[PDB]
RNA sequence: UCGGAGUACAAAAAACCCUCCGAGUGAUUUUAAUCUAGACAAACCAGUCAAAAUAAUCACUUAUUGAUCCAAAAU
């Protein structure tokens, strides 16, 4: 089995997370995380 | 001026209660692998014997500060069963009154994750907080 | 290090100092820290905030790239809207 | 002659884990006090717990030792039962590390008399 | 190279082609944030804790990791 490098986008402005992710994919990525800009929480989705 | 007029620099005061009730004063933030947490100015105790409801409040001197137990007299006779939930009601709000009349408003309560479920503990807090007093300590200043 | 250049006679520099590293008028040397844009997604939020922080590095070292580096870098500068001006100079140091 | 030895990688350094500060040592807030890989010294009034088991000063002071009563979180059920199954006479004890606080909490000067 | 024992009995440190076990990752959910006192450790480089101020866990748990430069990428 391998370890997948995974690209989060933020839905508002230029924010992005980066993480790791399983071959398997036991728990399919989507986040609730913190934005610097808006000083919030947000729905971070995964990306490339 | 008047020979009143001097006051000096740093003014003494001397009373124990005063710190604290300015919340500027010390708890200990501490211990954490032990238990209960002993962080606190007033800690509300409650002592579940198999015969007597006792309720006391302390401070971390260990002194016992204001306190109302079943075998007080005055309790004993205005009511029956000591162990029932309602002579749980009955100290608590015992013990709201007294509080008010020593003038703290604030204290601590650490029950027992199975001790949180019973009623008399449930009672006990809602007896306390009809009488006014209110749990969760105010945090501190600049800790 | 060239102590004497073939065409001017001259002390010459060494560039690659400083490419990473910022002189101060006090004589303190100033650095980035190793590894601050590598392999983030292991590390810890405490381990990248470590690795951004610029930091000072000890006698030896400044002692060193100081001999790496000719009297046009030890000048004093005033830039406009120069960030480490307020920096350059010592205060309050009883050795 | 073949000279195999099958055993590989004893060497590591040494993590240095021991007791930073002794009995009686003045301290500043934020002194590491002591830092252990299990808990040998718990902490005791004042003394904060990091993640990795060390143990630090809250406050301005003096670090002091002690023996004293140990009753473990109900959260942790480990301790709760060896807690448990003990005859009935006995308590356990640890060692705990504490700072005494050297420094008044605060003073009240006056700034302007109107 | 990296970590647990012993050797190295009670602060630290401590060798061998010494004696023995491990790691070059899994399993989840709760996505584990900024900024700054004081510290451990340390030749250097790397490593560690962390109050105040703003708004990760389990697997003995400790080891699961590679510096510059140069490349590709988007912000
Ligand atoms: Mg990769
Ligand atoms: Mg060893
Ligand atoms: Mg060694
Ligand atoms: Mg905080």
């Amino acid at each position: 089995s391998k370890t997948i490098l995974v690209k989060m986008m933020s839905q508002a402005g230029t924010g992005f997370s980066f993480n790791t992710k399983r071959s398997r994919l036991r728990e399919k990525l989507t986040l609730l995380h913190y934005d610097p800009v808006v000083k919030k929480k947000v729905l971070f989705v995964e990306q490339k | 001026p008047v020979e009143n007029e001097a006051v000096a620099p740093e003014f003494t005061n001397r009373n124990p209660r005063n710190l604290e009730l300015l919340a500027v004063a010390r708890k200990e933030r501490g211990w954490g692998t032990v238990w209960p947490s002993r962080e606190f100015w007033h800690r509300l105790r409650v002592i579940r014997t198999q015969h007597h409801i006792e309720a006391l409040v302390e401070h971390r001197n260990g002194q016992v500060v204001v306190s109302a137990s079943t075998r007080e007299w005055a309790i004993k006779k205005h009511l029956y069963s000591t162990r029932n939930v309602v002579a749980c009601e009955s100290v608590g709000r015992v013990l709201a009154e007294r509080c008010l009349e020593a003038g703290i408003n604030f204290m601590v309560y650490h029950p027992t994750p199975w001790e949180a479920a019973s009623d008399s503990i449930k009672r006990l807090q809602h007896a306390m907080t009809e009488g006014g007093v209110v749990l969760r300590e105010p945090r501190r200043i600049y800790e | 290090v060239t102590y004497f250049s073939s065409r001017k006679g001259k002390r010459k520099t060494v560039k690659a100092v400083i490419y990473r590293f910022l002189r101060l008028h006090s004589g303190l040397w100033l650095r980035r820290k190793a590894g601050y844009k590598k392999k983030l997604w292991k590390k810890t939020a405490a381990r990248k905030r470590r690795l951004r922080e610029f930091v000072f590095c000890n006698k030896t070292q400044s002692k060193l790239l100081d001999k790496m580096t000719t009297s046009f870098w030890k000048r004093r500068n005033w830039y406009a809207d120069d960030p480490y001006q307020k920096y350059q100079d010592r205060t309050n140091l009883k050795v | 002659t073949g000279g195999s030895s099958k055993n590989l990688g004893g060497k590591s350094p040494g993590k240095r884990f021991g007791i930073k500060k002794m009995e009686g040592h003045y301290v500043h807030a934020g002194n590491i006090l002591a830092t252990q890989r299990h808990f040998r010294w718990h902490p005791g009034a004042h003394v904060g717990l990091g993640k990795n088991k060390c143990l630090y000063a809250l406050e301005e002071g003096v670090v002091r030792y002690t023996k004293e009563v140990y009753v473990p979180n109900p959260s942790n059920s480990e301790a709760v039962d060896l807690v448990t199954r003990l005859p009935q006479g006995a308590v356990l004890y640890k060692t705990f590390v504490h700072v005494v606080p050297a420094k008044p909490e605060g003073t009240f000067k006056l700034v302007a008399m109107l």
